[PDB]
């Protein structure tokens, strides 16, 4: 059973930056796909970014393209979400998700990922 | 989107088992695992990986580049995984339509007789040795340079 542990959230001034971390453990992730999602109160979960572990290639959702980037430390089996120019509407719970499986779903779909972190709150104060 | 998560979309690239067969090969654990894997490109060459290879979610479009007289497996070292994982493992490379240039007309030399006179095969063998690869063959009919590596 896989464990995904987000960290790095919390309050941040508007205009500032934050880097979220997610440490993955429990099995080999050599053939995984990992993603960041967020969920604001009363809204559906929103896809932010995906990383393909075999190549390291990433893709960012248009809503945050140019502000958010995704990266990893392969050694530490950790992925990162770099959020710049933060705005009040970025306030949400941020989740890391992973799959070690093929799927009929596209990578932007929450159903693509069998495993999920507990979520970490990010609060952008004006 | 491919049921095994494999990303391979470029013209003339193909796999053995075929991408269509791999789409039918996802197991109960959602993985696509084969014994013996080829990734090829018509007109350029192919790479054969013996043994058990996990293909699930393999981003072949990013990882594998089969060019004229060269393959690239992992474009940078930062994203090359540990030895034995992914495609960083023993392989036999075949590069097709590899022929020397005739200094007179700058035209390709494809005659097996001429290729023997000039011992082209030993140019490719020297090149393999310098690269740390094991020379296997040069087949002049198809211009096929074959060599083996322990990893990429």
């Amino acid at each position: 059973q896989v464990q995904l542990v987000e960290s790095g959230g919390g309050p941040v001034e508007a205009g500032g930056s934050l880097r979220l971390s997610c440490a993955a453990s429990g099995r080999s992730f050599s053939n995984s796909v990992m993603a960041w999602f967020r969920q604001a109160p009363g809204k559906e979960r929103e896809f932010l970014s995906v990383l393909n572990w075999s190549s390291g290639r990433t893709s960012i959702a248009d809503s945050v393209k140019g502000r958010f980037t995704m990266s990893r430390d392969p050694a530490k089996i950790t992925v990162y979400l770099q959020m710049n120019g933060l705005k009040p509407e970025d306030t949400a719970v941020y989740y890391c998700a992973a799959s070690n499986r093929g799927s009929l779903y596209t990578l932007d779909n929450q159903n693509r990922y069998e495993d999920w972190g507990q979520g970490t709150q990010v609060t952008v104060s004006s | 989107s491919h049921p095994a998560g494999i990303i391979l979309t470029r013209d003339s690239y193909y796999t053995i088992p075929s991408m269509e067969e791999l789409a039918r090969s996802v197991d109960e654990n959602g993985e696509c695992i084969v014994n013996g894997f080829t990734i090829g490109r018509e007109g350029f060459g192919s790479i054969y990986f013996e043994g058990i290879v996990n293909l699930t979610n393999l981003d072949l479009d990013s990882i594998v580049h089969i060019r004229r007289k060269e393959v690239i497996v992992y474009v940078d070292d930062q994203n090359k995984p540990p030895l034995g994982e992914g495609l960083n493992r023993p392989a036999q490379v075949t590069l097709d339509e590899v022929w020397p240039i005739d200094k007179t007309s700058r035209s390709m030399i494809t005659s097996p007789e001429r290729l023997s006179e000039m011992n082209y095969k030993s140019k490719l063998e020297n090149a393999s040795r310098k690269q740390g690869a094991q020379f296997v063959d040069y087949r002049p009919e198809s211009g096929s340079w074959v060599f083996k590596v322990n990893h990429f």
